[PDB]
């Protein structure tokens, strides 16, 4: 009842951390060119799903997978890189700065508004041992 | 044999 | 027991409020989940139908005893986002701190209660 | 498994290589 | 001993051939008990003061309120045998 | 079936 | 005895809490160590082989000079990384801040339920 | 056992105490042109080990050793300086000062996280010392 | 003298602790002198001896003066870092130390406490 | 066992 | 010793040369 | 046996 409250908010707040750090490897390679292969630096993007083990319907958030956006990469014209395909284009990840840093924010409310409902229940479950004595 | 246990 | 019949409303508060602190923390929880519907529970009538089985017969030692095993409402959706989630951060905060209070306000009855029926003993 | 589960095998060694 | 070995081989034929209540000795049989269960618990306090490794203070507390507990039961259990003996003892014959 | 939170779900896109 | 057989449960969960708890701040004390994975104990299987085997074989002391057997268990179980760390550090932060604060709670209920146990003990001695 | 929080929080303690003054040592001399004895300052790094010697597999952290960075220091270009080479190279700190400020505030937060644990481990022990009331 | 006997280790162990507590508290306030070197003593070594282990004047008379008669090895904390002032007191080890002392202090009462407890409750009846 | 603690070791490195 | 324990005799003098003699 | 306790005695100086 209110023991399962401290699973479902650790679950939110690994899930939170899991989305900041994408956004954060989002954010540094922006300008990237390359991997450790030829291929250019796809987008991340977590995936948010409703963990219910049992079979109440709701519960905590889970990162079912961490997927690669099938946006259009970006080309630009640099004929005398070797990375350059057969017009000279290079692909450039499509990063969207914006969304990443409105990402980072998001993320970080959350993280602290699961942070204070822990607080809450904690003093609650401590303030319960009490009962009659 | 992999992660056996 | 006459026992449970003083304790049963406090203890079936308490337990509906732990339930509904659940729900609401939930509801906390998957607010960036896109699709997630709000959920809640009505207090009242679910306290109502807890408030209002049998167990099997055992004939001798070795015949094993009978072995034991609420409604959700969805929330009204105040403004709608793109991405499909329905939780809203302010109504469930009130909600959740509100809950919080009700749970700590039936906490002292429940003790008081008991403590009474403790100093009647004492002696 | 579950990323925040119990296991009896030690998580195999992370390496970040340059260029594969 | 001599007379010792003598009755270690005595027992030793007691066995081969084999192959009394008295109430002071129950009462002797629980006090020993209890002196042992307050004896280990004062050892035990003992040794973890001393910094002892792998002595944990739940476990001190824990020993030392069940031996609290015998010696209580064991004062209660003398405290009703001597009232009975005493309301036995007063009856004009 | 949830999917990507935040910035990628709430941007507007023709659906597929 | 019977006094030890009836408190025996919740002392050794006691125990066993303040052992997980000491793993527990070990991991939290590694947080940054390279190359550390996050240890662990699964409570509830450690809990039932402590009540089921018991806490082995004592040698017989034959003459009160004979000396007694000296000292010599859990199993550790390596914690699932969430996210993959370049300097080899499998410490999750925010799972064990959460299972630290939910062993402190349990500890709690731990030290109540036995000190329960023991006061309506005394109380019943209380004549 | 949970005494032995005290030992592995006040080691945990001790070693990140090191580590932020070996960052802040790194810092302040980060434009250090000469030692005492006409050698460069080497940037100095903390060396980090398991305390499994009192116990198993589970201890804090102790500082086994205060390393120093063996990448190839910084070369700037000064003739009339005494400390120049044949080549006129002079050897300069090779610090990262953006590694050094998030190493300070990776050392001040664990440092943080590790007085939590021992506060509420002391709680835990004072509370545990009125079992039975 | 078996009452003194039975409770003279917990004693002599609480008293240990003062003393120690008091150096630890000193250090604590000695924490920016220069030149200080951080002290303690060892808990057991000195409580062992003290448990295996001055002349007042004789008052032959009913009317003099009573006079007077008038010893732990402090060792030296080992320092953790060089500092320029030569205080040799990390102030995170004795933290942990005050802690650990005090909380030990509290526990040797608590025994003490529960020893006298016992036997005062064997006598009422 | 364990190595330089933050910074030396959370950079991509040559291999040696 | 290691760090953090007791000795029996003080820690040396601290001093910091500006220059080596 | 001591001196001044912050400043004056935490920065390098000359030999005396």
């Amino acid at each position: 009842a209110l023991l399962n409250i401290f699973d479902i908010a650790g679950s939110a707040l690994a899930a939170q951390s899991k989305r900041l750090n994408v956004a954060a490897s989002n954010l540094a390679n922006a300008d990237s060119v390359t991997g450790p292969d030829g291929q250019p630096y796809r987008a991340k993007q977590v995936v948010f799903q409703v963990d219910a083990a049992p079979g109440q319907a709701t519960g905590g958030v889970k990162v079912a997978s961490v997927i690669e956006s099938q946006a259009p990469e970006k080309l630009v014209y640099e004929p005398g890189n070797p990375l350059a395909d057969a017009n000279g284009y290079v692909k450039m990840p499509n990063v969207d700065v914006v969304g990443e840093m409105v990402n980072t924010m998001s993320a970080s409310r959350s993280y602290q508004a699961n942070i204070e409902v822990l607080n809450t229940v904690k003093s609650m479950m401590l303030k319960t041992l009490t009962l009659g004595q | 044999a992999g992660p056996r246990s | 027991d006459r026992l449970d019949a003083a304790l049963r409303f406090q203890q079936e508060a308490l337990n509906l409020r732990a339930q509904r602190q659940e729900i609401l923390a939930a509801n906390i929880a998957n607010a960036d989940t896109p699709g997630y519907q709000a959920r809640d529970i009505d207090f009242a009538s679910e306290l109502k139908k807890v408030m209002v089985g049998v167990a099997l017969t055992l004939t001798s030692s070795h015949h094993i005893p009978a072995q034991a095993v609420v409604d959700l409402l969805y929330r009204v959706p105040d403004q709608p986002s793109l991405d499909g989630n329905t939780v809203d951060m302010d109504r469930e905060r009130t909600q959740f701190a509100d809950n919080s209070l009700k749970y700590q306000m039936g906490l002292t009855v429940l003790g008081s209660q008991l403590k009474g029926m403790m100093n009647v003993l004492q002696g | 498994g579950v990323p925040g589960a119990l296991s009896n095998q030690p998580a195999p060694p992370n390496e970040a290589p340059i260029a594969t | 001993a001599i007379q010792g070995i003598e009755g270690v081989i005595s027992q030793l034929q007691a066995t081969a051939m084999a192959a009394t209540v008295s109430f002071a000795g129950q009462l002797h049989a629980a006090l020993d008990r209890i002196s042992d269960r307050q004896a280990a618990a004062r050892v035990q306090a003992e040794k973890f003061t001393l910094g002892e490794p792998g002595i944990a203070l739940n476990d001190v507390m824990a020993d030392m309120q069940k031996a609290s507990v015998s010696m209580q039961m064991g004062i209660q259990v003398r405290n009703k045998l001597v009232a009975a003996y005493q309301e036995v003892m007063s009856m004009q014959v």
